[PDB]
């Protein structure tokens, strides 16, 4: 019905959510006056006040845990960082504060947070602020992680990151903030709810499953593209959820094409690609698949900053491709 | 017949940043005395009656005993209402026993049976209850935690105040002093307490602190420093407080200068950073109870006779308590993966491997 | 013949260190004076003093960071955590200030650092001390990451990792200091080095192979030894390194086994089994694998703290052996 | 004809906790003088050529520019000897200029080529020199680092300090605070230096401290306010500093008034939280290269003529410098996975996907 960027549908998520509930706000560093450090938050201090969207000093590790400690008593904040690379100062309150309680307190104190912000690589941002933590988040129980890819996954899923009393990561992404897409009347609603842990396929393919998550998602969809007029269909799946992940859907999936490839921008090890392969070679997927499933994801190494190197480091269609053909052998 | 109540004078606190400070003379009823009295009672002995349970293998793991510090947690809980809210760290039994929990429940927590205050899944560092957050074993996370309950306070604009404690080993987390510079920016009702009692585990203040003088530590923010062996002095400068916050001016620091007869945990001595006889010293000198005591007694508020009797009474529902929570079953197996989210459907958790399936509800 | 404790272990290995070198330097909570949170360090203060025994203040973040920079200003730091579940508020000093800046440097600045400590679960310590970090750390680039589990690894591990000029995470286990263990004379030597990256097979097998690390291991061999009794061999394999592992150990073994389980102690998404089974099906052993891998791992919840239910939730001897049954369907 | 040496008098500076600050008045030879023009002048033109080169997207991702803070890199530099060390944030090009390294090695790794001081491998945050230390992007996560670098030089006996700068911004992270504490409770030679250019990125000093006075944050730790726009009453409050721990009396503050003309960085207009008229203001008003100037010409220590030629001298530096960076070409691929360990034999390391291998040598 109409272009929407995923820096306005995520703004418009947040807008929609605020005017619903009085219990909920914003927190974090340059989101009011300033605007946001993306523009993500615009026009919203401008609309509901100091009291909403609230500006807070350089200090991580104290702004999360008071919006953890805001959450416990009853409020619902949004903690945003400006980039996940900047969680780690304050991880502890996340993992031991956060995602726990409602577990050692046997059911009696919850906790409705939701903390986002851009992860993973950007463009020439060298090493320190290149990091993606989706496999890290997702390790640890009590907690729902969640990396949106389109204008339409950033606002569902960030209106039912907010409605879930548990807390929620939201893992976004700098350069998907500027693409538009086709905003459908069904998004445009302020009811538009996408569900936490359910993946979904971008586009229908018989000969193999290729999965992902945000921004590569779309270099998936690219390679698909260009597979196709060889003659080769791909199924392409958009995680959306990375904890609890939709395992059966690809699960699904891979029995109808015996073949799977996972694409992935963080590092390799101990990454999202090697928990969905070892939950494959558990599930009942495993005797469907005519080779082993292959994994491209970023390089191993610390992210460099000259352009060459940085493009190197960085899954690009042509690594999708190459990945695909070798699965297929053709 | 004896009086309904006496007036007695406390020692003054010292000041940082503040015009004036808490009244040097309080009035005591006997209502009060007695109560405050057998609860501090309680905590003692129901600590001493921990100390014996873990000696013979019924607790497990961690183990603080807050032996020695009773006139801050009834003192803290005697300053403020049951709607204002308390955090603090690992030590915190006598608080969620003064925030309502029964000795009961708390004693059967710490056995892990079924019966303890969170079904035996949190221990003895993790016990909550009506606007007590625990319980908390990193050291310093509890200050941005009570921060944040505190902007809920304000927030909802209720006059509710939020009491955060921390330790003199914790005075040196850098989280606390981010937190200082948002309660004082946004006149946050928060209460900073620290619970100076000489010791960081192993480590005297004089070792891990370059600066000694807690109650100013906060620099910009105001401050006072209290005799944390005296419930009334507690009390006193705890009401005070309170009314600094609800008023209005935003946070400020309290520091309560008091002792721990045990070691840091069960597994320490607490003999070779610190003499024997130096806790005979202050034990013999300072002792929270006695302190009332003689107060009472002297004042003709109450007789030896009667505080005997609720001795007596105190020591029997400790005896009940340690035979509930030793004879009180473990919480069932299947059981083991509730609670992980609040308010979804149910669902499977992984076991020890891909056979084992948990149930897990809300 | 000698016995001795991995405490007993780690303090030679350290205490020849120190000897050997006097730029290595301890510095933590309670090392000193107190002799030790648990008493690895006993004994050293005595013996080297305050310059090079240094208590430090409840301040994680703090201590890690001056820890970082003496390496780079050239001292070789052993920085010890009481619990790895503390390193959280310093874990952006340990990845973003020593892991990555000999990369970013290109080359010009080393960070001979040693970051150490009990890892994993405890006795009754609960959810926010009961945490494994292998996965968390093995997954960082510019990092060394080991688990040592018997005297002969300890002791080894630590000398090597203190030699090493790259930054380097020791994952001790707590339950595990008060084990004795034969050493044997060569462990004796001030001269004894175990090399980062190299697995020890610790039981020779045909049937199966079973990899772990750290504590699990004892647990691996307890299992292999009721299962020899009923002619199943069980070849053992104790990592030792989890960054870089030796998956080429790992590899030589299946291709001769042709079964593969995983045994940790950590929670199993995105954790060290994952990587394994996600390397085993990319590499040449692949084809060699007549059932598929399973992992055994700790229960995907945080650490309850009643007995029977911890019991639960950390493998035991009994869930890795039945494991091992239903991959050789016997 | 010229004047070989001139007096001048420099702001006296705020103090805390310090009976007697540094002399209120200074000597400036003629030959320092002409050193510290030509140093202020190189780093403003350079900063004003990699704003040229980003508009052009030579230069990419981040590119903090200090112009208007001059004083402050080449002030600090002349009030301390080439073997004491210095750490800082990002906004670091100023200080590895001053710390040693070429316009052209410089210019080369904010344009990401094989020439660059590290190769295209960090670009414009990450850059190190002789006894500096970057170039951090981690907001005070240079603080603890700089207080480790300090206790390597009481560990070692040389007799050298260390200095760790910090901007206002920063000055709330809690890692600062750990940090004093330690610094203060060893007495290490640390020199705690907060740039106070009134911005956080976009919030100023007012709404992000409850305390605008970071010389006295320290607390227990003694501190001095500074000009930071005066180069002479920096490089004045440099001396004294370094020679305060120099002779063992352990940390201090120090705080430099100074300013921005840019935005936070090559993306923000830095318009929406002040006005052009307040940048201009300050420019006309204050800018540090002009200071030093008038007060040359002033005091005939040189002539507006030779400065002018200076100027000349400086900007073909500079062009050359530029040309070199571009021209020069980009790393070779196949050194990606150079330097990820120090001192090991050579490895693999996997690219996209397992196919793709790359070497990687120490
Ligand atoms: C971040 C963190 N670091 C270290 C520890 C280990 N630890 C547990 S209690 C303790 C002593 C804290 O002393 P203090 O704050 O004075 O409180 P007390 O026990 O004396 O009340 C330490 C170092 C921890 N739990 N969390
Ligand atoms: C821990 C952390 N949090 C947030 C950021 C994002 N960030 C980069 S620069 C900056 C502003 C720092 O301001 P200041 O210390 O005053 O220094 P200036 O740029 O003015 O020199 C912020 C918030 C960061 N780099 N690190
Ligand atoms: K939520
Ligand atoms: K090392
Ligand atoms: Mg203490
Ligand atoms: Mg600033």
């Amino acid at each position: 019905s109409l272009q929407v960027t995923v820096r306005d549908a995520i703004n418009q998520g947040m807008d929609e959510e605020l005017e619903r509930d009085e219990k909920v706000f914003l927190l974090g560093e340059e989101v009011a006056q300033y605007d946001g450090a993306y523009k993500v938050s615009r026009g919203l201090w401008k609309k509901y006040g100091d009291k909403r969207i609230i500006d807070t000093p350089i200090s991580e590790m104290g702004f999360a845990g008071i919006a953890v400690g805001a959450a416990m008593a009853g409020l619902r904040p949004i903690c945003e960082f400006m980039t996940f690379n900047f969680s780690m100062q304050a991880i502890d309150q996340v993992i031991n504060s956060a995602a726990k309680t409602y577990y050692m307190s046997g059911g009696l104190q919850p906790v409705p947070i939701v903390f986002r912000g851009p992860n993973g690589a950007s463009a020439g941002v060298a090493a320190q602020h290149s990091q993606c933590f989706a496999a890290w988040y997702g390790h640890c129980p009590g907690l729902k992680v969640v990396s949106p890819w389109n204008s339409e996954d950033a606002k569902g899923l960030i209106k039912s990151a907010i409605r879930d009393n548990n807390p929620v990561v939201v893992l976004e992404n700098e350069l998907m903030y500027g693409v538009p897409f086709e905003f459908p009347p069904e998004a445009q609603s302020k009811d538009f709810l996408i569900p936490i842990g359910k993946a979904k396929i971008e586009r229908q393919g018989t000969h193999i499953t290729v999965v992902s998550h945000s921004r590569p998602v779309g270099h998936c969809l690219e390679a698909a593209a260009v597979l196709s007029k060889e003659g080769v269909e791909c199924e392409v799946i958009n995680m959306r959820t990375i904890r609890p992940m939709d395992m059966e859907t690809i699960e699904a999936s891979v029995m109808k094409t015996n073949h799977l490839v996972t694409v992935e921008g963080g590092w390799p090890q101990f990454g999202v690609g090697a928990e969905i392969c070892a939950r494959i070679m558990e599930g009942p997927a495993f005797n469907f698949l005519d080779a082993p499933a292959v994994r491209v994801t970023g390089a191993d190494v610390p992210m460099p900053y000259a352009k060459i190197l940085e493009d190197n480091s960085i899954p690009q269609v042509k690594d999708i491709i190459f990945a695909i053909k070798k699965t297929l052998n053709i | 017949s004896f009086a309904n109540d006496a007036t007695f004078e406390i020692k003054k606190c010292d000041l940082h940043r503040l015009e004036e400070g808490p009244p040097v003379t309080t009035v005591l009823t006997r209502e009060d005395g007695l109560k405050y009295y057998r609860m501090m009672q309680t905590v003692r002995r129901m600590e001493l009656k921990a100390d014996q349970l873990y000696k013979q293998k019924i607790i497990r793991g961690f183990c603080h005993l807050c032996d020695g510090q009773e006139a801050c947690c009834v003192g803290l809980e005697a300053g403020i209402n049951p709607t204002d809210h308390l955090i603090t760290a690992y030590r915190a039994h006598g608080f969620t026993f003064t925030r309502g929990l029964s000795v009961r429940e708390i004693l059967a927590e710490l056995t892990g049976r079924k019966g303890g205050c969170a079904k035996g899944k949190g221990g003895s560092m993790h016990m909550y209850a009506k606007n007590f957050y625990g319980g908390n074993g990193i050291v310093g996370a509890q200050v941005p935690l009570g921060a944040g309950i505190a902007l809920a306070c304000k927030y909802n604009g209720k006059d509710e105040v939020c009491l955060t404690l921390y330790g003199d080993g914790a005075a040196n987390q850098g989280q606390i002093f981010e937190a200082y510079n948002m309660a004082a920016l946004w006149k946050l009702p928060c209460i900073f307490i620290c619970e100076n009692n000489r010791y960081g585990m192993g480590t005297s203040v004089e070792r891990a602190a370059a600066s000694t003088d807690y109650y100013k530590r906060g620099d910009f923010i105001p401050g006072l420093r209290v005799d944390g062996m005296d419930i009334l002095c507690v009390r006193e400068a705890t009401r005070f407080a309170a009314a600094y916050c609800r008023s209005g001016k935003g946070p400020i620091l309290m520091e309560l200068q008091t002792y721990r007869y045990h070691g840091h945990s069960m597994s320490d001595p607490g003999v070779s950073y610190r003499t024997r006889e130096e806790i005979q010293e202050v034990r013999s000198k300072s002792d929270p109870i006695m302190l009332l005591k003689d107060r009472m007694v002297n004042s003709n508020l109450a007789s030896v006779e009667e505080l005997k009797e609720i001795d007596v009474e105190v020591r029997k529902e400790i005896e009940d308590a340690a035979q509930f929570a030793t004879a009180d079953p473990e919480p069932p197996l299947e059981e083991l993966g509730y609670h992980i989210y609040s308010s979804d459907p149910p669902f499977e958790v992984r076991g020890a491997n891909q056979w084992i399936k948990f149930k897990s509800v809300s």
